[PDB]
RNA sequence: CUCAUGUUGCCAGCACGUUAUGGUGGGGACUCGUGAGAGACUGCCGGGGUCAACUCGGAGGAAGGUGGGGAUGACGUCAAGUCAUCAUGCCCCUUAUGUCCAGGGCUUCACACAUGCUACAAUGGCCGGUACAAAGGGCUGCGAUGCCGUGAGGUGGAGCGAAUCCUUUCAAAGCCGGUCUCAGUUCGGAUCGGGGUCUGCAACUCGACCCCGUGAAGUCGGAGUCGCUAGUAAUCGCAGAUCAGCAACGCU
């Protein structure tokens, strides 16, 4: 199915179909399905339009997903890079901010390996 | 261990957090066991000399 | 009164023999309920099978310490020894079968500097 | 092994059926030392093979081992700065053990999506002569009879 | 019915055995009933130290701290017996706690 | 992050200095030797000279950086690249 | 194995419990924990042996030919490590290279190496039921029952200088029931954001734990190379050392 401009899987459980939404995850999906009362093992062929609409209304009322989340994360990024914070400098240099072992780790952030 | 540092450590600190062992004689701040009050080498030497009534080698 | 004790890898057991039926009482529950393992049942019944006096002795078992296999083997040894005590005439066949010889192996001391038991840390010449 | 031939352990027999080959198979397939798991999986796959083939599991296993057990092998040897291979006869006991080893190896590496059924199917294929194990035996015999020439070394 | 838990707790087996023997003899002479030195599990304290400073840590060794404790439940705590126990002088290797 | 029950922590001497500054309405550069002092809304228009170990570097505070420590905006290490 | 031995430990045989289990009166008939003694010495037999050492096989026995593992480094070599343990000869500072404190650092990285855990999915991930051990720590410390939190934890605080009270009835794997039909996966979890707890006067550089969103590389691996011959190799757990807070996947 489709929801908030996101194409749900052709055949997959709703606990992962909702997970695939940017603003919803594994335990969040578990919590929303528990609150709604919908069993979590059913496949993507058994959904109904009214349930999708009510779920959309609930999630939009009690959460922000996708574009709003991305733009507010980027807003945080630009404000922290403008205020001259340590996190801003770390973003400028392209490194994790917690201060991990960048000597050897942080390969995921720095991306591929280049030989000098 | 520097005698000045040993004396300063013995003095009462202005904060309770600043309390540390500083092994009594050799003044080694590291590798010290609380109950003994002595560091690894101090324990080794005293036990080998037999000066503590009750420690002895291990074979079980 | 007939009493016996069996020990193996820290598995102390108690057995009391009774010429009544072939009932197995393991801490108030039957053998099939307690440690439901075919290998277990087989090894526990091995002595009575060898002596060919099945369905003639009732045993009550109290178990402390050890593991499942240890307790099972200790119980086997205990019933074998109790059977010998009540009738030593089966001595030569039972000793030939090996039911009356205890198993003198258990957890051994492990070295300082070694991970456990006999383990050895990675030893590289680089 | 410098002092001499070491003693051999007294391997136990299977009480479920009565053939120590089952014990050997479970011991070979032991992964991470899970005896109960390995034996239950082996029994389940044996029952699957039985219901698939409609015959005696012990008889079909005997047929498979008889078909797949080799009799000649190849050993590596280098002399005069050049590497060569020599064929040497093998004891039937070691032949059976290595046949079990190859059975496990080729029951590890195929794409049937479920190894419990797949090991049974591999057993059926080996019994029928279309198995990867019998293909490997064919290749081994071909290599041995090709290198027959260097048999004069006798080592 | 009153019982006094005379706690015997020392390091050396010889010392603890000698102290226990002296206590048994004193109690027997004074005329009181004592169960005896009931054995108790011996607490084991193991400490590991390195060979020498500046590395060379692969080879180690352990030190134990032997502690032997014995239980002495004395029944019928006669005033004479308690006074005698107070006046008995024992070696420094044995410390007796009365509870 | 500091627990809410304990609340923000501000050094007494710097609190006194900033209180005097904002009460007298004078705005000047204050030599700051404290790196553990949290920001308070009262610092909206105050300039602080934080010590990085080499020289007191002045910093201008606005409402934007509320909820962040003073040392966050004062780099301690110089990294020119390679 | 024999003797001595019964509490805070166990129960043969008798009584009280009546759901809470020796819990309670009682009891060494065995372990249980710590004292003494015996037992492996080619002990005996047959063959080889220079009639000698030594060796193969056999009977009794728990062990058969140093039963198993340990404490246990002969003279010396590597001018091997340690004036940053301590002490020690000589040079050097003494108005300093000594001494007290405020902030920062030892955790910086366009890369490399070595040791470990997580894996790379079904021998499995996940959910419900369910049985089996050891040993040790606990005073300015463990912390019961009860109540509120998803859970970090918040209130409270019985029993304990400790076979007694806590570290859960010490469990994990194990057995039964249900989903997944092989996907970059319901495997797998790092990175990056939004909310809290705990110790500390002082958590941004710089701690740890709980909740959420985030969903990257990785499908058994190149020449080369490492450990392991019986409770051995593999796999899954528990406690302690340093410690108010932890870098705890390391060590014992
Ligand atoms: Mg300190
Ligand atoms: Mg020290
Ligand atoms: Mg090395
Ligand atoms: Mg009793
Ligand atoms: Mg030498
Ligand atoms: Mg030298
Ligand atoms: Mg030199
Ligand atoms: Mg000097
Ligand atoms: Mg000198
Ligand atoms: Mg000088
Ligand atoms: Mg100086
Ligand atoms: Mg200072
Ligand atoms: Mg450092
Ligand atoms: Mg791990
Ligand atoms: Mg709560
Ligand atoms: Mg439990
Ligand atoms: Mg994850
Ligand atoms: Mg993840
Ligand atoms: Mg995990
Ligand atoms: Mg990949
Ligand atoms: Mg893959
Ligand atoms: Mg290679
Ligand atoms: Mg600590
Ligand atoms: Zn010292």
């Amino acid at each position: 199915a489709r929801l908030v401009g996101v194409d749900l899987p052709r055949d997959k459980r709703m606990e992962i179909a909702l997970t695939y939404i940017y603003g919803i995850g594994r335990t969040r999906s578990n919590e929303i399905l528990a609150a709604t009362g919908i069993d979590k093992n059913m496949r993507t062929k058994d959904l109904t339009d009214d349930q999708v609409t009510v779920l959309r209304d609930y999630i939009e009322g009690n959460l922000k997903v996708e574009g709003d989340l991305r733009r507010e994360v980027q807003a945080d990024i630009r404000r922290k890079i403008e205020i001259g914070c340590y996190q801003g400098l770390r973003h400028r240099r392209g490194l994790p901010v917690r201060g991990q072992r960048t000597k050897t780790n942080a390969r995921t952030r720095k991306g591929p390996k280049r030989t000098i | 261990a520097k005698k000045a540092l040993v004396h300063k450590a013995n003095k009462k600190p202005k904060f309770a957090v600043r309390a540390y062992t500083r092994c009594n004689k050799c003044g080694r701040p590291h590798s010290v066991y609380r109950k003994f009050g002595l560091c690894r080498i101090c324990l080794r030497e005293m036990a080998h000399a037999g000066e503590l009534p009750g420690v002895q080698k291990s074979s079980w | 009164p007939i009493q016996t004790v069996g020990r193996r890898k820290e598995a102390v057991v108690r057995v009391r023999l009774v010429p009544g039926t072939g009932q197995f009482n393991l801490d108030g529950r039957t053998l099939e309920n307690y440690f439901p393992n075919k290998v277990h049942q087989q090894l526990i019944k091995a002595p009575l099978v060898t002596v060919d006096r099945v369905d003639q002795f009732d045993i009550y078992a109290h178990l402390d310490g050890g593991g499942p296999s240890g307790q099972a083997g200790a119980l086997r040894l205990a019933i074998a020894r109790a059977l010998i005590l009540v009738q030593p005439e089966d001595r030569p066949a039972l000793k030939k079968a090996g039911f009356l010889t205890r198993d003198p192996r258990a957890i051994e001391r492990k070295k300082y500097g070694l991970k456990k038991a006999r383990k050895a840390p990675q030893y590289s010449k680089r | 092994p410098r002092k001499g031939p070491a003693p051999k352990r007294p391997l136990v027999n299977d009480p479920v059926y009565g053939s120590q080959l089952v014990t050997q198979l479970v011991n070979k397939v032991l992964l991470e030392g899970k005896k109960s798991l390995a034996e239950r999986i082996v029994y389940g796959a044996l029952e699957q093979a039985r219901e698939k083939t409609g015959t005696d599991p012990v008889v079909t296993l005997k047929r498979a081992l008889d078909n797949v057990k080799p009799a000649l092998e190849v050993r590596s040897r280098r002399v005069g700065g050049a590497t060569y291979q020599v064929p040497v006869e093998v004891r039937p006991d070691r032949s059976t053990t290595l046949a079990l080893r190859w059975l496990v190896n080729f029951s590890r590496q195929r794409r049937e999506k479920t190894m419990v059924e797949r090991l049974a199917n591999e057993i059926l294929d080996a019994s029928n002569g279309l198995g990867a194990s019998v293909k490997r035996r064919e290749d081994t015999h071909k290599m041995a009879e090709a290198n027959r020439a260097f048999a004069h070394y006798r080592w | 019915g009153q019982k006094i838990r005379i706690r015997l707790k020392a390091y050396d087996h010889e010392a603890i055995d000698a102290s226990a023997r002296k206590i048994v003899e004193t109690v027997t002479r004074t005329g009181a009933s004592v169960v005896g030195p009931v054995p108790l599990p011996t607490e084991k304290n193991v400490y590991c130290v390195i060979r020498s400073p500046h590395k060379y840590k692969d080879s180690r060794e352990h030190f134990e701290m032997r502690t032997h404790k014995r239980l002495i439940d004395i029944l019928d705590p006669t005033p004479k017996t308690v006074d005698a126990l107070m006046r008995i002088d024992l070696p420094a290797s044995v410390d007796v706690n009365i509870q | 992050p500091r627990s809410l029950k304990k609340g923000p922590f501000v050094d007494d001497h710097l609190l006194k200095k900033v209180d005097v500054q904002n009460e007298k309405n004078t705005k000047q550069v204050i030599k700051t030797w404290s790196r553990r002092s949290t920001i308070i809304p009262d610092f909206i228009g105050h300039t602080f000279a934080v010590h990085d170990g080499r020289k007191h570097v002045p910093v201008f505070v606005t409402e934007a950086m509320v909820g962040h420590k003073l040392g966050e905006f004062a780099p301690t290490r110089t990294f020119k690249g390679h």
